[PDB]
């Protein structure tokens, strides 16, 4: 992709005691037009891994096909081995870098959340092959609004509970709905724990507009 | 960079500066701008540092292959020709490499100038790099084919020291070699600013 | 770049009851050195000096136009200018050309003509002033000077300690800059005297 | 593309300039003079763009001559060099900037001999020796190598000849002849042209 | 493309195709070469109705090198023109002319390649 | 931005969204884009914020002195020509569209478009980046003879519909009803907006 | 730069960071970005530092003339007008992004003034490269009619989010609390980064610098 | 249009002593005027006697790093021995030059021990030019750190000073000071300083705090 | 162009305008932009005429051979994927949006969007240059559970509304109703179009 | 920027070329040769871009030498000029076009003396006299004025000297020395260089 078409905005993610939670609105914008207000930008990879994507939706749908088929292929072997969140993150870095190096990128920024062998995984990959791990992630415009709030809480309390992480993510989605002109008040929250990957939605934040009288 | 080489009664003198620049920043104060291919073959380097180092080391590997294949060293004309063809193969690609292939073969002392365009000139005096004009002025003024070894070493060290004073992209040390019938000798590696201070103190 | 056409480095450093001001001495046009004794530090009073790096023509115009306004000021006021007032005067001068500026970034160093307390400051090309209690730098080697200054500077240096700090910060900074150098000149400004020294520096 | 050179000695200033007036690939004149007399002891050597050089040099010359007429004495080499810089710097950010590179050589009764270098941006530098044009890249190191502050006028002409020989050998441009003049306490003296 | 292995090893360790090519040499006209002090001589054994020039077995490869052959004359022509191209290609890549050993080494490696 | 004005018998209704955005960044989420030019004359601001505010201020100043010299409140046509002349004189340097609407004892409730220095009186008018998505809606939903309450409802539905499709529109809806009686300002909060299909 | 503003129960609180960067290089670790306009009117500046410096200086000067002539305490809407109309004439070429906060006969007011001449009256605002970090903290916890201590805490948190999150921001948090009884300038209200000390034993023995020339000019004759 | 590169920041430094080598880096990963992570050290252990510092475009840092790891394994399998510090340096120049027309946007500094057990530093430009150094600074703050190293480690511009060799203790304090000074003036250097020490015993690591703003 | 597709219980309704224009020139005023991909699968063509016709033809060919090998009519999902794959593989060289809708024995009446190589199933979908002006209209007028006649009426009103606002849409409206029973093609002439506000 | 000149007489072809090898503002070589021997009776004078000139001239030379080795006789000046044209024209619309301007001077037993002009586009012209470079703008009218088809070699060298003197007088580029050669029924003969003090 040289020019993205239908694009998705910020994807959030935060590690908690016992898993990871990611959040993303259900909007596909065509420039400023909120063209598709009901599309899922989150994907269950396997029982340990989940993925959310900012950027071009068509490029995300392609990656979702390629990733989904890799998981089917692996499950046909039934040999006791399965892709860890960290291996999916690693594959995606190579895949993005390879496309970047051919001057035909997959126009996305992604957040991979995982839970394997008692450890929480949170990783970022961009369209150039820039990848890393952190206790919290926020793509797109969320890197400017949501990440300062995720980091502010994680400074005071480095290890959050599943409920503490969830309330913080819900507060971030509200700030993003107010300040990001390419967002929508319809989102999903996906959680990965020992039990597996659960995607909840469609969700909405209770807005307040009392400042209109100040 | 400033590189110079001249043939004289006692062989070939070859001198280089040692500065590397990333724009206006001096990225290295002392780099070796001479490759020693064998005891009878040297290459001065100017232009893009990576191009110089890779292509001159590729010429060195080809010279080494020639010795293994023929039990004899390559001639200065054939080595300079090999490098010239490497440059022609990549013309228009944006390589930047000026070099002087200096040696002693069955035809006596040899000195060739080779460009990234494929230019290949035999001659008895050349100078390459951003400071080449300053080196030419000094070298031309004090040159005689009958210079003694010490008189030639003074001319080489002075042309490079004076080029480093006027050219902002030249500086560091002068690395000078003397190519004799029985092979080259590294004459000296002298701080160019100490030489300039010494010249000034004699005024 | 316009600022790198001639090059050069200027720095000021605060001490205990004294200030220092230093500059390189090169005058060059791109890679060609023309002169090795170019004046970049100009006295604006007995204990007040301005250091100007950048485009050579504008270093000379700004120093001359500043001297003009200063002479008229001390004649009308019947007093020597205060360091902070000379800073405001340079700011006004530079900001008057906000949309076609002089390519120079001044550095001011002095002692108050009444309070004798050290003053150091710098201004950008459009006259934004910046006062500091340690050092100010301007030139084509500002990163090199910031590294040297940040590491070598200490709070209450005596004139001789300050002289060694500013000298080593300038020498080592300009020796990693292709278009700065050809010598370094240092001025140490004390209540009782001005010490001017040229250093034995690299000439390449 | 044109050449200017000045060598300042203890009590004199030696100056030279090429004599070629060129247009495109043709030398239209082989005997052209690039020097301008300002005062009895000042020469302004001027090179650069076609119209600019004579327009700028002549304007300064007539205003320097106006000073002499209004006051009964001439401007010093320093005052003339600074007046030249003020005009060139004032035109720099104007509608009409002059693309001229110049050298001002003079002799003052109190200060002695002086050589000033000025580029088209109007940076002004006092120099023991200086050169303008592509030729300066080939000749500045010759002056660095052989110049000493006590150089006699006899030695200065051999040093100048060394520079001019270097252009004949290495400079791709023709430049066969050079105007040569020297200033001292007795004014401006014409020397023989250097020819090859 | 025809990719059959023509010259292969036989049970005794012989390359029959190469030995059969030596039988064709044995049937060719006798060619003799003698290296003297300041001269080198080539002589070849010899139809009245034939133009002698069109069938000479002593060919020049370059100004300093020449050769004679014995065996299949059409095969020889191919070897000769390749040696001739190589002599000029050598002058073009390294400037200096070919030595008798360099061009012999080239012809020998060409012959060996056609056996593997 | 989505701005809208509707004429009725005895006055006008004007509405706007509240989003001010610098690209993808919402700089102000509660901006009132309905500015008074006089006691019973308002304008709806869209386009460049700096230009729109500058024009609105000069028009309010010009109209104040006009109203005092004439000893009467200015006509809405005079306000419409004051804005229009400014927008036209400086059409290459200004990038704002100020819709002018209000009430007169002479012509009553009137709505005027001043797009690029032109002047047209309309039964209703829509403007801003958001107006693009509601052209079909206003053409399908507009009926002649609407009451003040029906006009407010129409303006609210149309602006809510645009706010949901346009990234550059959002927040609350500001309504203003100008009649001989005076002006009624009203706010429909971002939670109390009319709901339609939004998937 | 991270500059923020907030309207509370009895006034306004202006906040600013103290870093000045010259293209990815920190030039000033301790600059004042909260400028005086009138005794009860202050202004945070961001954008082109010289433009913010000279525009605030110019309006403070015009406001002193206005107050001297009128004999009254100046209004916050007057500084907004003067600033707006000056910036509009320059078409964005005067790169001053300002946060004007103050108290007048009509109470506390807060405004955002942009380089092109546009403005907005708001209960809370943030400008500069670190504006989104500050704005996220304000959107997350602002509530109307906050107490001075609750509003100061929110303001310090908002400027701190920008200091840590924005590369173009840093140093200390400066604040200005404006109420009906004047303004309290809290220079260095908080330092998110505690003294970063080191074993800076860099001393040169006198004589290590080689000197070529020396001239001593005495001044004791004048003294 | 699409740009395949981005500047992610980071500063690296290496010092070679008589029997040691230090390779240090900050841990900040940036993009624009924002921080990706505060825990991204730039030192990569290659062998027991060689570590590499990598700085620049992070997609290239990750890629080039994985290529070096695969190449060391390939060499160990073919030659039945680990690559020496010098051999890694010569090979790295060829990997960088293989991309001369689509460069890896990486500033690399190798630090380890040579075959005599002495400390070795090897620094490169993105396209592969290199040489051996006694000390070197790379990355965003290289221009700030290098002149101090020239002065304090190379003893330049000092008259009448004892040319005493660099001890590990002395070098460690100097790396700590230069990274504190770099973090004060460079916006891309901060959070923490990872120091890697290579000796005959092996590789030790230290982490020291740096400014968070 | 204005293209539209609506799902109902037992099938789909697809509509298009009829204008083909090269800038300000109407080259063809009666073009049918509804093309059959299979017996009960159709696509709605928009964007580049050459690209849209090329993709439609390759998709029809691929689906014909697919249908024969599977011994069944292709699924509408298989048709939508076939179109989506061509549009996505050649996204930098094709400038067309082919909306794919039809009927199946497994999922019934389904509507799919393939815009830029993506794939999404929608209750209804609109495309073309004209769709811009009717986003608010379709959001205000769409109701779940519409009958085949109510879908035709909705598609006709929406397309007529866009045709009146869009210079690049006009002519007649072409309708196609696909059910298990078969396909009904219908034409609403430019004189018999539904009337709305047009001033 | 470099100079080539050819004057064809009744039974000879006189050719000359400058001896400067230059880089930027410097005369790197004063004794450089721009002529290439193809056959015993053919010279190819080559000028243009830095790499292209020697690469192109040498390739043609070795292929002309290959023809002699394969057939026992040399190519005629016409066949060599046309073979040179074919290669230059084939590279014209290719990835590797050579920016070379050249003159081919030869003697054939049957056709007599010949002078061919070729520009970098590969247009081929037979000429009684020709010149390449900026110098041709100052010297072509001298040859128009003084050349007659019966010009003797003695007179041809005087005419060549008249052209080379004009360059010293009016051309802004140095060019002090010139290589001079003449071809006839006895092959290529080296004449003394034309030099100016
Ligand atoms: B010279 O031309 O200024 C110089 C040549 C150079 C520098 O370092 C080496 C190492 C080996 C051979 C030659 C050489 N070039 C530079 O200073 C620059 C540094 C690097 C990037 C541009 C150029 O090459
Ligand atoms: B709208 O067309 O998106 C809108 C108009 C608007 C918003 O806020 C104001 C304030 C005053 C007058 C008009 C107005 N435009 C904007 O919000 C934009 C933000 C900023 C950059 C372009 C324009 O001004
Ligand atoms: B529509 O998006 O404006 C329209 C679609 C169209 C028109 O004619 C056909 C024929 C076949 C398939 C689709 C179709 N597009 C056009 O009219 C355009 C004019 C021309 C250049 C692009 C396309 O063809
Ligand atoms: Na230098
Ligand atoms: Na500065
Ligand atoms: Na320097
Ligand atoms: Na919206
Ligand atoms: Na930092
Ligand atoms: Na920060
Ligand atoms: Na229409």
């Amino acid at each position: 992709t040289q020019n993205p078409m239908v694009t998705g905005t910020s994807v959030l993610g935060v590690k908690f005691e016992g898993g990871v939670v990611i959040a993303a609105d259900m909007l596909g914008s065509y420039g400023s037009l909120a063209r598709f207000r009901n599309i899922s930008r989150i994907m269950r990879v396997n029982n340990s891994t989940m993925l959310g994507a900012s950027g071009d939706y068509a490029d995300f749908q392609y990656l979702k096909q390629v990733l989904g088929q890799m998981v089917i292929d692996e499950e046909l072997l039934g040999d006791g081995h399965s892709y860890s969140p960290r291996a999916i993150h690693s594959w995606l870095t190579r895949a993005m870098y390879s496309r970047r190096s051919k001057m035909n990128p997959l126009w996305n920024t992604m957040v991979i959340g995982g839970y394997a062998d008692g450890e929480s995984f949170l990783g970022y990959v961009d369209m150039l092959g820039v990848a890393y791990e952190a206790p919290s992630l926020a793509t797109g415009y969320g890197a400017y609004l949501a990440q300062p709030l995720l980091r502010e809480v994680l400074e005071k309390q480095p290890v959050l509970s599943q409920t503490e992480a969830r309330d913080l993510v819900e507060r971030c989605m509200r700030v993003l709905y107010y300040r990001d002109a390419r967002s929508y008040n319809r989102f999903q929250i996906a959680t990965v724990t020992e039990k597996g990957v659960e995607i909840e939605g469609p969700l909405s934040t209770e807005t307040n507009w009392d400042i209109a009288h100040m | 960079t400033t590189t110079l080489a001249f043939k004289f009664q006692h062989g070939v003198i070859a001198a280089v500066d040692s500065r590397a620049s990333a724009g206006s920043y001096i990225s290295a104060l002392r780099v070796n701008k001479v490759i020693e291919i064998n005891p009878y073959l040297l290459g001065t380097m100017s232009g893009c540092a990576a191009d110089c180092q890779y292509w001159e080391r590729l010429l060195a590997k080809e010279c080494r292959l020639y010795y293994l294949r023929n039990g004899e060293r390559i001639s200065v004309s054939a080595a300079s020709k090999l490098l010239s063809n490497m440059m022609c193969q990549y013309r228009g690609m944006g390589l930047s490499m000026g070099s002087m292939i200096c040696g002693w073969d069955k035809k006596g002392p040899g000195l060739y100038y080779v460009d990234e365009h494929g230019t290949r000139l035999s001659g008895n005096m050349f100078s390459t790099g951003s400071g080449n004009t300053y080196a030419y002025g000094v070298m031309d003024s004090g040159y005689r084919p009958n210079l003694s070894p010490e008189e030639a070493y003074d001319l080489g060290r002075r042309a490079i020291a004076y080029a480093t004073h006027r050219d902002s992209y030249s500086g560091g040390v002068v690395n000078m070699y003397h190519m004799k019938e029985d092979g080259w000798v590294k004459v000296e590696s002298t701080d160019v600013s100490d030489l300039l201070h010494q010249y000034r103190e004699a005024n | 770049s316009i600022m790198s056409y001639n090059g050069g480095a200027v720095m000021a450093m605060k001490g205990k009851n004294c200030v220092a001001i230093a500059a390189d001495r090169r005058f060059g046009i791109q890679a060609q050195m023309v002169t090795t004794d170019f004046q970049k530090i100009f006295p604006m009073g007995d204990r007040l000096y301005i250091g100007l790096a950048g485009l050579a023509t504008d270093v000379q115009t700004v120093a001359q136009r500043l001297k003009f306004r200063l002479n008229l000021y001390e004649l009308k006021e019947g007093r020597q200018i205060k360091p902070y007032t000379l800073m405001s005067m340079v700011a006004n001068l530079l900001y008057e050309k906000r949309f076609g500026p002089y390519y120079t970034e001044p550095v001011i160093a002095g002692l108050d003509p009444k309070t004798f307390k050290p003053f150091i400051c710098s201004l950008d090309l459009i006259g934004c002033p910046m006062v500091t209690d340690d050092f100010v730098v301007s030139g084509t080697c500002a990163e090199q000077m910031y590294g040297m200054c940040e590491s070598l500077w200490e709070p209450n240096m005596d004139p001789d300690h300050l002289f060694e700090t500013i000298s080593q910060a300038m020498l080592n900074a300009v020796d990693r800059d292709a278009v700065s150098g050809m010598g370094v000149i240092v001025h140490i400004i004390e209540k009782d005297k001005i010490t001017t020294r040229t250093l034995k520096a690299r000439m390449d | 593309m044109e050449y200017l050179i000045g060598i300042q000695g203890p009590d004199y200033v030696l100056v030279a300039s090429d004599r070629v007036a060129a247009s495109n690939i043709v030398q239209m004149k082989d005997d052209h003079d690039k020097m301008f007399k300002m005062s009895e002891k000042i020469l302004l050597l001027c090179v650069g763009e076609a119209g600019d050089t004579v327009q700028f040099a002549e304007y300064i010359q007539k205003n320097v001559q106006l000073y002499k007429m209004r006051n009964g004495y001439e401007l010093s080499p320093t005052a003339a060099a600074n007046f030249t810089r003020r005009n060139l710097a004032d035109c720099l950010r104007s509608r009409t900037p002059y693309h001229v590179n110049l050298l001002l050589a003079g002799y003052d009764e109190h200060e002695g001999p002086a050589l000033y270098y000025m580029d088209y941006l109007a940076a002004l530098a006092k120099a023991p020796f200086a050169a303008h044009g592509y030729g300066a890249f080939l000749t500045l190191s010759i002056l660095d190598r052989y110049y000493t502050p006590t150089i006699s006028r006899e030695r200065a002409v051999e040093l100048l000849r060394k520079c001019l020989e270097e252009l004949q050998k290495r400079f791709i441009l023709n430049l066969p002849t050079f105007s040569v003049r020297i200033i001292d306490k007795n004014g401006i003296h014409d020397l023989d042209n250097i020819s090859f | 493309s025809y990719d059959r292995a023509i010259t292969v090893f036989s049970p005794d360790g012989h390359l029959f195709q190469v030995e059969y090519a030596q039988e064709a040499v044995k049937k060719g006209s006798t060619a003799v070469g003698v290296r003297g002090r300041d001269i080198v001589v080539l002589g070849v054994e010899k139809a009245k109705l034939q133009d002698e020039r069109t069938v000479r077995k002593i060919c020049a490869l370059d100004d300093n090198v020449c050769m004679a052959f014995a065996g299949l004359t059409a095969d020889a022509r191919i070897v000769i023109n390749r040696a001739r191209v190589e002599c000029q290609s050598h002058r073009l890549t390294v400037e200096d002319p070919v030595t008798v050993e360099y061009i012999t080494r080239y012809i020998a490696s060409l012959k060996q390649r056609y056996t593997q | 931005t989505t701005i809208m004005a509707v004429e009725f018998d005895g006055g006008v209704v004007m509405g706007s969204d509240s989003r001010v955005s610098a690209g993808e960044a919402v700089v102000n989420r509660v901006f009132d884009k309905l500015s008074p030019l006089h006691e019973r004359i308002y304008c709806a601001l869209s386009g460049s914020a700096a230009d729109a505010q500058a024009v609105a201020d000069m028009a309010a100043y010009q109209l104040e002195l006009h109203g005092i010299e004439l000893e009467e409140p200015p006509l809405v046509l005079a306000a419409a020509n004051v804005v229009r002349n400014i927008s036209y004189k400086y059409r290459e340097d200004l990038s704002a569209h100020l819709m002018v609407a209000g009430w007169d004892q002479r012509e009553g409730g009137q709505v005027y478009g001043t797009l690029g220095g032109m002047l047209t009186r309309q039964p209703f008018a829509i403007g801003g980046s958001g107006s693009t998505f509601i052209y079909g809606y206003v053409d399908a939903a507009y009926k002649p003879g609407m009451s003040p309450e029906e006009c407010r409802r129409f303006t609210t539905d149309a602006i809510a519909l645009a706010m949901s499709r346009d990234g550059s529109s959002g927040g609350v809806i500001y309504l203003v009803t100008i009649t001989a009686a005076g002006v009624d300002h009203r706010v429909i909060l971002g939670n109390e907006l009319p709901k339609f299909y939004d998937e | 730069t991270t500059i923020a503003g907030l309207v509370f129960q009895d006034g306004v609180i202006l906040g600013a960071d103290t870093r000045a960067t010259n293209d990815s290089v920190v030039a000033d670790k301790s600059c004042e970005k909260i400028h005086f306009i009138a005794p009860k009117i202050y202004c945070c500046g961001a954008g082109v530092a010289a433009d913010a410096e000279m525009t605030t200086r110019m309006v403070a000067s015009k406001m002193e003339l206005h107050a001297l002539s009128t004999g009254r305490e100046p209004r916050v809407a007057t500084v907004t007008r003067i600033l707006r109309q000056t910036l509009f004439r320059y078409q964005g070429h005067v790169g001053a992004s300002l946060i004007v906060g103050g108290v007048d006969l009509t109470g506390p007011q807060l405004y955002g003034v942009h380089p092109h001449g546009s403005y907005s009256r708001l209960p809370f605002t943030a400008l500069g490269s670190g504006q989104d970090a500050a704005l996220a903290v304000l959107e997350d916890r602002f509530q109307p009619n906050m107490t001075l201590e609750a509003a100061q805490g929110l303001l310090v948190e908002a400027v701190t989010a920008g200091i840590l999150g924005d590369l173009g921001s840093g140093g200390n948090v400066d604040a200005c609390v404006i109420t009906k009884t004047g303004a309290k300038l809290l220079r260095t209200l908080s330092s998110p980064t505690e003294p970063v000390k080191r074993s800076g034993r860099y001393h040169f023995v006198p004589g290590t610098t080689a000197v070529l020339t020396q001239t001593v000019k005495p001044l004791t004759l004048e003294l | 249009r699409f740009s395949p590169y981005v500047f992610n920041g980071g500063t690296i430094l290496a010092i070679a002593g008589e029997d040691f080598a230090i390779v240090a880096s900050d841990t900040r990963l940036s993009e624009g005027f924002s921080i990706h992570t505060r825990d991204s050290p730039k030192c990569y252990k290659l062998t027991d006697k060689t570590v590499i510092g990598c700085s620049g475009f992070h997609g290239d840092c990750l890629t080039l790093t994985k290529i070096i790891e695969a190449r060391l394994k390939m060499y160990k399998h073919s030659n039945n021995k680990a690559m020496t510090t010098g051999a890694i340096a010569a090979m790295l120049s060829t990997i960088l030059y293989s991309r001369r027309f689509f460069p890896y946007y990486v500033y690399n500094i190798i630090g380890g021990l040579d075959e005599e057990g002495k400390g070795a530093v090897y620094s490169f430009d993105p396209v592969g030019s290199y040489q051996r150094d006694s000390f070197k600074a790379g990355g965003s703050a290289s221009a700030m750190l290098q002149p101090l190293l020239d002065n304090q480690v190379g003893f330049k511009n000092m008259q009448n000073v004892e040319h005493v060799p660099l001890s590990l203790d002395r070098a460690m304090r100097l790396v700590k000071d230069v990274f504190i000074s770099a973090a004060e003036r460079d916006v891309y250097t901060g959070d923490a300083l990872r120091i890697c020490i290579v000796t005959k015993e092996g590789i030790r690591e230290e982490t020291v705090s740096l400014r968070k703003d």
